[PDB]
RNA sequence: GCUUUACUGCAGGCUGUCGCUGAG
RNA sequence: GCACGGAGGCGAAGAACCAUGGAUUUCCGAAUGAGAAUCUCUAACAAUUGCUUCGCGCAAUGAGGAACCCCGAGAACUGAAACAUCUCAGUAUCGGGAGGAACAGAAAACGCAAUGUGAUGUCGUUAGUAACCGCGAGUGAACGCGAUACAGCCCAAACC
C-alpha cells in the first residue's frame, strides 16, 4: 500500500511560497491525484487545504504545491517538522 | 516533441544515472562512471 | 532494535495499528528533516523505523490482524 | 444374434446404396451449409464410434469436420529450383485429410483431446469426418476404467504429435515387420525417409 | 422419414402407447433399439414401436424390413421421449418391443390389424 | 541480367474423360 | 553485499551467516474488462472450449525452457571435375506440439523354411553385404546373432 506524501519539498522557491503565499510543497506519489493530496495533507497536519497544483518532475516524482486556508499558517506548520 | 508520463520517467532515470561515482566509493575501494552520457554526443532510446 | 518481536506479538491488533501509525509518522518526520538537509539525524533509526514497520506488518498478517 | 449396431455398419459398407444413399443426399445439403467444425450430440455412425472408444457419457464429445478435397494447395517457387523441385500441380501433402480434420477439431476444442475419428462421406469437393474428443478434466472420465488413460499429461495435444490411430497409420506404423524399417519407432529418428 | 412409409393417426398412436404401458405392468417389454432388434431376430416379439424423431436415422433404419421378413408387426410413434415414458423409462427410446403383452393382447392385436389395413 | 523457332522443365489457357451426378 | 569511506547503528532480548518453511512481492509481460511504446479509462477467466445448479457457478487452454523428442513444410551453394535424374539432404531454415525424457510396443510378426524364434527401443555386429543408380558419381537396409532391460494388458461385439 503506497502512501501519498513522501516528504516536504524544501528549496528557496518553496520557502517563498510558504512565507508569501501560505503554500506548502511536497514530494508525493505520482499516482496521487490533487484530491488525494489535499485529503492526505489535511489528515497529517490538521489543516484546511484550499488549492493543490501538481507537476510530474524530471526526477521521476510528482511535486505538489498546497495552499492552506487563511485560517492556517504554513510557516508554523512546516516549522514543527 | 511531446513526452508521455512514462517517457518522462525514463528520461528522468537516464538523467539520474548520469551522475558520478561518489567520492567515498573511491576511498572505500581504494581506487569512472562507464555509463556517462552526453545529451549531444550520445543518443538515448525511444 | 528498541522494538522487539515479543512486544509486537504482545500488542493487541489495535495497539499494532496505532503503533504502526506512530512509527510511520516518526519516519515521515525523519525524511522531512533529511529533505531539509537537517543534520540532527541518526541514520540508524531512519533504518530501524523501516524494519520495525515491516515487523509490525509481518506480525499483523500472521495473527490475522 | 446380430447387434442392432451391425446394421448401421452394414449400411455404411455401401454409402451409395439403399436408404443410406438417400440420407446422405439429404444430409450433405445441410452439412454444406454448416461450418468447418460442428459439434453434434450423437455420432452418425454409432457402431464405428463405440467401436473406436465412444461412450454416452459426460466428457465425451463428437464433432463433424469438413475439409477441401484434393492435393496440396501449394505456391510455385519464387526462387531458383532444379526441374525436380519446380512441381506444383501433382504435389500432395504427406498427411491425409482425416488427419487434417482431426487437428482442426482439436484446435476448436483446446481443452479436449482427440480419441479417434472416422469418415462420414464426401461430395465432389469436400470430405467430412466425425471426431471423438474427450474432456481429460472431467471426473466422469478421470474415473472411467476405459478412458482415464487419456488424462495423463503425456497425452496432451496427442493429435498434433501423430499419436492418433489415423496418425499412426499415416506414419506407416501399421506393419510390424517388412516395410517398417524407416517408420518405427518414429519417422524423425529414421532421418525422415519413411 | 426415409424408413417411414406410412403415417399413423394421433389416435392410433394413443392406443398403442397405452397398450405398451399396460404391457410393462402386466406382460413383458424390451426397451432400446438393440434389445428390440434381437427380439425381432429371436422372434420373441409381438409388437415393436419405432420413434420417428430419431437422429441419426441409421439407428432404426433396419427395423422396418427386418420386421417384415420376420412377420413381426411394427408401428411408428412421433416422439422419442413418449415411447421411453410409455416403456417406463426416465429417458427416451428410439425403438421398443412388446415381448408378449399382458391383458392387452386383445388391443395389441387390433392395433396390428389396424396398421396392416393402414398399409 | 537479358533473348530466342537452344536443351529440359514449370505455371497458365484451351480441349476430352472420371468423380460431384439425379429422373424419363 | 561487491567496496579497505565518513558518520552512525545492530548484536548475550544470541545479530551476522547457512538450511528448510512462511510473509511481502509496484508496472509491463501468455497478459485475460477496454485501450496504450511499461501508462490510462469505466467491474471484468478477454478468447476458444467442457461440465453446467445455464450464473464464468466449477474447470481447461494460451506463454517459457540449453538442447534432446514427436508431427508437419522443405532449399541452394556443393559433388558428378559441365549438367538435367542422382548428389549435397529429408540437411539448413520454417509451422505445430509433449515430457523429464520423448517416440515405439504385445504380431493379420519373422521366413538362419524350421520338430525353429516369440512385444518395443537401444548398443555391438550382420555390412558398405542385399538392394538402388546418366548401372556414372554416389546412395544403402533387414532377418539373425551377442548384449542392455524386460511385462504384459484394456476395449468393440456376442450373452445380460
Ligand atoms: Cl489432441
Ligand atoms: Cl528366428
Ligand atoms: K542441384
Ligand atoms: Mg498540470
Ligand atoms: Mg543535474
Ligand atoms: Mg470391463
Ligand atoms: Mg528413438
Ligand atoms: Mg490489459
Ligand atoms: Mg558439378
Ligand atoms: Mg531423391
Ligand atoms: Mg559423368
Ligand atoms: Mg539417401
Ligand atoms: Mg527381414
Ligand atoms: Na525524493
Ligand atoms: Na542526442
Ligand atoms: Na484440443
Ligand atoms: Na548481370
Ligand atoms: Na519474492
Ligand atoms: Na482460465
Ligand atoms: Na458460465
Ligand atoms: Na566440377
Ligand atoms: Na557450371
Ligand atoms: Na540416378
Ligand atoms: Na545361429
Ligand atoms: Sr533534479
Ligand atoms: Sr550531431
Ligand atoms: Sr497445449
Ligand atoms: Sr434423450
Ligand atoms: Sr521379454
Amino acid at each position: 500500500s503506497w502512501d501519498v506524501i513522501k516528504h516536504p519539498h524544501v528549496t528557496e522557491k518553496a520557502m517563498n511560497d510558504m512565507d508569501f503565499q501560505n503554500k506548502l510543497q511536497f514530494a508525493v506519489d505520482d499516482r496521487a491525484s490533487k484530491g488525494e493530496v489535499a485529503d492526505a495533507v489535511e489528515e497529517q497536519y490538521d489543516v484546511t487545504v484550499e488549492q493543490v497544483n501538481t507537476q510530474n518532475t524530471m526526477d521521476g516524482e510528482k511535486k505538489a504545491v498546497v495552499r492552506l486556508s487563511e485560517d492556517d499558517d504554513a510557516q508554523e506548520v512546516a516549522s514543527r517538522i | 516533441g511531446k513526452k508521455s508520463k512514462a517517457t518522462k520517467k525514463r528520461l528522468a532515470k537516464l538523467d539520474n544515472q548520469n551522475s558520478r561515482v561518489p567520492a567515498w566509493v573511491m576511498l572505500k575501494t581504494d581506487r569512472r562512471n562507464h555509463k556517462r552520457r552526453h545529451w549531444r554526443r550520445n543518443d538515448t532510446d525511444e | 532494535t528498541v522494538l522487539h518481536v515479543q512486544e509486537i506479538r504482545d500488542m493487541t491488533p489495535a495497539e499494532r495499528e496505532a503503533e504502526l501509525d506512530d512509527l510511520k509518522t516518526e519516519l515521515l518526520n525523519a525524511r522531512a528533516v533529511q529533505a531539509a538537509g537537517g543534520a540532527p539525524e541518526n541514520p540508524g533509526r531512519i533504518k530501524e523505523l523501516r524494519k520495525a514497520i515491516a515487523r509490525i506488518k509481518t506480525i499483523q498478517g500472521e495473527e490475522g490482524d | 444374434a446380430r447387434s442392432a449396431y451391425s446394421y448401421i455398419r452394414d449400411a455404411w459398407e455401401n454409402p451409395g446404396d439403399g436408404q443410406l444413399a438417400e440420407l446422405q443426399w439429404q444430409r450433405q445439403q445441410e452439412w454444406r451449409n454448416e461450418g468447418a467444425v460442428e459439434r453434434i450430440e450423437r455420432p452418425t455412425r454409432l457402431d464405428k464410434a463405440r467401436s473406436q472408444g465412444y461412450k454416452a457419457k459426460q466428457g465425451v464429445i463428437v464433432a463433424r469436420v469438413s475439409v477441401r478435397k484434393g492435393s496440396a494447395r501449394k505456391r510455385r517457387h519464387k526462387a531458383g529450383r532444379r526441374s525436380k523441385r519446380q512441381g506444383v500441380t501433382r504435389i500432395t501433402r504427406r498427411k491425409d485429410i482425416q488427419r487434417v480434420a482431426e487437428e482442426r477439431a482439436s484446435r476448436t476444442f483446446p481443452n479436449l483431446r482427440v480419441l479417434n475419428s472416422y469418415s462420414v462421406g464426401q461430395d465432389g469437393r469436400q470430405k467430412w469426418h466425425e471426431v471423438i474428443l474427450i474432456d481429460p478434466n472431467h471426473p466422469a472420465i478421470q474415473n472411467d476404467d476405459d478412458l482415464s488413460w487419456i488424462c495423463a499429461d503425456d497425452q496432451a495435444d496427442r493429435v498434433f504429435r501423430g499419436l492418433t490411430g489415423a496418425g499412426r497409420r499415416n506414419r506407416g506404423l501399421s506393419g510390424k515387420g517388412k516395410g517398417s524399417e524407416k517408420t518405427r519407432p518414429s519417422l524423425r529418428s529414421n532421418g525422415g525417409k519413411a | 422419414p426415409v424408413y417411414v412409409d406410412f403415417d399413423v393417426p394421433a389416435d392410433l398412436e394413443d392406443d398403442a402407447l397405452e397398450a405398451l404401458e399396460v404391457a410393462r405392468d402386466t406382460g413383458a417389454v424390451k426397451k432400446g433399439t438393440n434389445e428390440t432388434t434381437k427380439s425381432i431376430e429371436r422372434g420373441s416379439a409381438e409388437l415393436v414401436f419405432v420413434a420417428e424423431d430419431v437422429q441419426p436415422e441409421e439407428i432404426v433404419m433396419h427395423i422396418p424390413e427386418l420386421a417384415d421378413e420376420k412377420g413381426v408387426p411394427f408401428i411408428f410413434v412421433e416422439q422419442q421421449d413418449d415411447l421411453g415414458h410409455a416403456a417406463g423409462l426416465e429417458v427416451g427410446s428410439a425403438a421398443a418391443a412388446v415381448t408378449d403383452a399382458g391383458e392387452a393382447d386383445a388391443d395389441v392385436e387390433d392395433i396390428a390389424d389396424k396398421v396392416e389395413e393402414l398399409r
